[PDB]
């Protein structure tokens, strides 16, 4: 059992508006795929059921989580959630500079209109009061009150237009002082008007279910890898098909990076919402959080709507992965992680770490030859080695059997573990290097006498130590057994 | 990438008393081997002689790492496979099973039989431990 939320009270932190997590139940067991969403802005929750545009990806402006502005994207990205960070406002806004000039007309700004309605709504959530009558040059305002100890509100009895200065001696997170102005709001232009902009809806995955990644190949394209008459190559046929049609995402241009399962089931699920009656075009709009590796982003909460309709909340990452561990990854559903997990990553140095399966099994196998030039290569800080591991891993085995193979690589792999104290035992050359080989006899070790774990524990003080060619490996041929 | 070009140059330090990195056309692929991608010596004549056809076909930096930006290319695979790997690894245990192919083979449409199973595994085991590790599915994946 893991400690996870269930039901509304989940939907209900998940952001997601209900009338359309609803209409996704629907397509998340009609396709028999697990629909995994970030968090999603909650103050930006009726404001998107209200049918407020949502941001694409020309828009990377935090929108805000608090004050006035919250809900909608404040172009000063020091009213957004980030508030506080400098760097990280001061990127806000050149993101926004860069949406304002880079799409001029696609994407612009409109000054905050908060109507009765909203008012109200900030009222509840506890965010901004309407307060006293302040009267200034023969137009009437009422402070809008916030718990902010850095700027002031209003907003215009006339148009409805919130304006906001700093409070008198503090400084903003840039170092400006100013007077009140309009708090401007990223805006979308649609029709020759411009309309508002507001948090969408990031998927955090998108889980198939592996006899749904069927219906997506060719029934032609499949039966010729299949009927093959070998029974070699024909796995990498299979498995190369589960690649194309399952895997290798690639750039839309808007949409981000996805597949073609991903770009049909975007649009499953924006057709969804809109026969809910959400005037405001798609809701759901870039491609899912696994491909996202230049700034990978870690939430501890991630809302799940299972083949089944059902409604989970994990409650932490390490929730969250075990979760997909247990009902995802090893439940015959197609699943793939960040490319970024476990590395750091390049855009923002995050470091989300993942369980690799490949990296658990990898002290009991010896690495290929490109791996160990790989290993040469990014440690390069400040030989034939890599022949004894093309010679373990010879494809060309493919003849022998398992018996056979498990010798000649029993001694391929002692082989290398040669060289590999050729080395240790001659100059002391660089302690960082040292530090690998030595990696690698504990590896090649383990493997070794993991092989022979069917037939050793110390029969290495007596087999060929020194002489070449040929002979040697028939010394070995008794060593054995 | 650039990850996709650091490595290749640990190569020209493996064998070849050219000193300033200098091999030839008659161990050129003791390199590709001993790296990635396994062409064959009909693969090798026409690639090469194309570039720098001199005298003695001058093999240097400017030329391989340049060679490969077409074949390392399209399969600019590695990890658009090593995720295939975790696919039909659903244990965890690291390598691949007999019936950890079933169960995916089960799925993609093809009702396997419990003797074709256990013979993909073994042709494609190749240090004959009785299942595949990651390295195994990445060769059995191109070579
Ligand atoms: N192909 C992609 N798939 C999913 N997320 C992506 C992709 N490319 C970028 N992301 C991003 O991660 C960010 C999450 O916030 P945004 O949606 O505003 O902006 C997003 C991008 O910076
Ligand atoms: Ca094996
Ligand atoms: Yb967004
Ligand atoms: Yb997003
Ligand atoms: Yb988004």
């Amino acid at each position: 059992r893991i400690d996870v939320l269930k039901g509304e009270k989940a939907l209900k932190a998940s952001g997601l508006v209900p009338e359309h997590a609803d209409a996704f139940k629907k397509i998340a067991r009609e396709l028999n795929t697990y629909i995994l969403f970030r968090p999603v802005n909650k103050l930006a929750t009726n404001l998107i059921k209200s049918g407020v545009a949502t941001k694409g990806l020309n828009v990377h402006g935090k929108s805000s989580d608090w004050g006035p502005v919250a809900g909608y994207i404040p172009f000063d990205q020091d009213l957004s959630k980030k508030h506080g960070q400098q760097l990280a406002v001061e990127k806000g806004n050149l993101e926004n500079k860069k949406s304002i000039t880079e799409h001029e007309g696609e994407i612009g700004k409109i000054p905050l209109k908060l109507d009765h309605l909203r008012i109200e709504e900030l009222k509840e959530n506890g965010i901004i009061l309407k307060g006293k009558k302040e009267i200034d040059n023969g137009k009437k305002y009422y402070l809008l009150e916030s718990n902010n100890q850095v700027y002031e509100f209003r907003i215009s009895d006339e148009n409805n237009e919130v304006q906001y200065k700093t409070k008198e001696g503090k400084i903003t997170v840039l170092g400006e002082k100013f007077n009140w102005r309009n708090i401007e709001v990223m805006a979308k232009n649609v029709e020759g008007v411009l309309k508002p902009l507001t948090a969408d809806y990031d998927l955090f995955a998108l889980a198939p279910s592996l006899t749904e990644i069927k219906k997506q190949i060719p029934q032609k394209e499949w039966d010729k890898v299949v009927n093959t008459p070998n029974s070699l190559e024909k796995q990498k046929g299979v498995t190369n098909l589960l690649i194309k049609y399952g895997i290798e995402r690639k750039p839309d241009s808007t949409k981000g990076t996805l597949s073609n399962w991903q770009k049909q089931m975007l649009d499953r699920l924006n057709e969804a919402v809109k026969y809910t009656g959400y005037t405001g075009g798609d809701v759901v709009n870039h491609g899912t959080e696994q491909d996202n590796e230049e700034f990978p982003e870690k939430d501890n909460e991630i809302f799940i709507i299972n083949p089944e309709g059902e409604f989970i909340l994990t409650k932490n990452w390490e929730m969250t992965g075990r979760f997909i561990e247990k009902n995802i990854t090893g439940k015959d559903y197609l699943y793939y992680f960040n490319r970024s997990y476990n590395k750091i990553a390049p855009g923002n140095k995050a470091y989300i770490e993942w369980t690799d399966p490949i990296t658990k099994a990898k002290i009991n196998t010896i690495p290929t030859s490109a791996e160990f030039i790989k290993n040469l290569s990014s440690i390069r800080r400040s030989k034939k080695i890599a022949g004894y591991l093309s010679d373990y891993y010879n494809s060309a085995n493919h003849i022998f059997s398992q018996e056979k193979k498990r010798k000649i690589s029993i001694f391929r792999g002692i082989q290398a573990y040669n060289e590999i104290e050729n080395v240790l035992k001659s100059k002391q050359i660089a302690p960082e290097y040292k530090n690998y080989f030595q990696y690698l006899k504990e590896r090649i070790t383990n493997q070794v006498q993991l092989l022979l774990t069917h037939q050793f524990k110390l029969l290495y003080k007596q087999l060929n130590f020194t002489e070449n060619e040929t002979d040697n490996f028939e010394v070995f041929q008794k060593i054995i057994d | 990438t650039e990850e996709q070009i650091a490595e290749f140059k640990e190569a020209f330090s493996l064998f070849d008393k050219d000193g300033d990195g200098t091999i030839t056309t008659k161990e050129l692929g003791t390199v590709m081997r001993s790296l990635g991608q396994n062409p064959t010596e009909a693969e090798l004549q026409d690639m090469i002689n194309e570039v720098d056809a001199d005298g003695n076909g001058t093999i240097d930096f400017p030329e391989f790492l340049t060679m490969m930006a077409r074949k390392m290319k399209d399969t600019d695979s590695e990890e658009e496979i090593r995720e295939a790997f975790r696919v039909f690894d659903k244990d965890g245990n690291g390598y691949i099973s007999a019936a950890e192919l079933r169960h995916v083979m089960t799925n993609l449409g093809e009702k396997l039989t419990d003797e074709e199973v256990d013979e993909m595994i073994r042709e494609a085991d190749i240090d004959g431990d009785g299942q595949v590790n990651y390295e195994e599915f990445v060769q059995m994946m191109t070579a």
